[PDB]
């Protein structure tokens, strides 16, 4: 699972 | 019925003096660390650039952005460095935990290094956004790992970190966006939810996911305390934490500056004169260095 702004 | 025998910053010390509690897990934000100098990176109001000419403000701070053009970033690292890695109360508060055999895990969203230089080990961390601590050639063969004081001294003479080895890029082992999270953020919290009899929330807002929805992985029993400026985890309307219904049964809030919270729980449990001490000691250390 990738790292996203929310 | 429930654990705590009021839900208070009071029935939270008799509770963890107390035979059932003997697992603390420590949920941890960047208002952990505000006393120390570093600011929210995740906050509109710090300023993190015209002279870049990037395709999107974020793209600073994307992988395959950084990849390609890495001289903005390192350019942001430099003016952001912090003058000094001094941990806070709260962090040694945490170093206590763990050297009482209380401290299950500590979870953090911060990158800045404190909770290791206050003693947290390896095993006692999920770094959920990575770490500056250590940095890694980017190419997958090579994977070369630098030191942090490597790193530093690359940014402040505004060199772009090569891997000695192979001359690839050097990044620093912080989360990129578009970076996969880490695979022991997943892998812990698997484990360490089944075990845990306290949740201690510090310094966070919640609003960041996947981590903000560790506090939901508690057993239903598990008291949770939140130390923090304001009051946040509850349920959004639009659409959690419990602290004021007539439901209300395990969570706390304590609404104030981190340090003064864990101060104040500290004396509670009769750790103030120890937590006092190890505070002064490893800041003498620091300033001494
Ligand atoms: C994801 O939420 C974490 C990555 S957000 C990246 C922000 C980094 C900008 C400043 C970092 C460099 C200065 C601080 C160094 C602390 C050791
Ligand atoms: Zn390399």
């Amino acid at each position: 699972p990738k790292k996203y702004g929310g | 019925e429930r654990l705590l025998d009021e839900l208070t910053l009071e029935g939270v010390a008799r509770y963890m003096q107390s035979e059932r509690c003997r697992r603390v897990i420590c949920l941890v934000g960047a208002g952990i660390s505000t006393s120390a100098g570093i600011p929210d990176f995740r906050s509109p109001s710090t300023g993190l650039l015209e002279k870049y000419h990037l395709p999107y403000p974020e793209a600073i701070f994307e992988i395959s952005y950084f990849k390609k053009h890495p001289e903005p970033f390192f350019a942001l690292a430099k003016e952001l460095y912090p003058g000094q890695f001094k941990p806070t109360i709260c962090h040694y508060f945490m170093r206590l935990l763990k050297d009482k055999g209380l401290l299950l895990r500590c979870y953090t969203q911060n990158i800045d290094t404190l909770e290791r230089i206050a003693g947290l080990e390896q095993e006692d961390l999920v770094e959920a956004h990575g770490t500056f601590y250590t940095s890694h050639c980017v190419s997958a063969s090579c994977r070369h790992e630098y030191p942090l004081s490597w790193m530093k001294e690359k940014i402040f003479s505004e060199v772009t970190p090569k891997c000695e080895d192979c001359q690839s890029l050097v990044k620093p082992d912080i989360v990129f966006f578009g970076e996969s999270l880490p695979a022991r953020f997943f892998s812990c919290m698997q484990s360490d939810f089944l075990k845990v009899d306290l949740l201690l929330v510090m310094g966070t807002s919640l609003q960041v996911q996947p981590f903000a929805s560790l506090i939901s992985k508690a057993p239903l029993s598990t008291p949770r305390l939140l130390i923090n400026k304001e009051k946040a985890g509850q349920s959004d309307p639009f659409l959690g934490m419990d602290f004021d219904s007539k439901k209300a049964y395990r969570d706390v809030a304590w609404l104030g500056e981190c340090d003064q919270g864990c101060l104040a729980l500290a004396e509670l449990l009769g750790w103030k004169k120890e937590l006092e001490d190890l505070v002064r000691r490893e800041h003498a250390s620091i300033d001494a260095q």
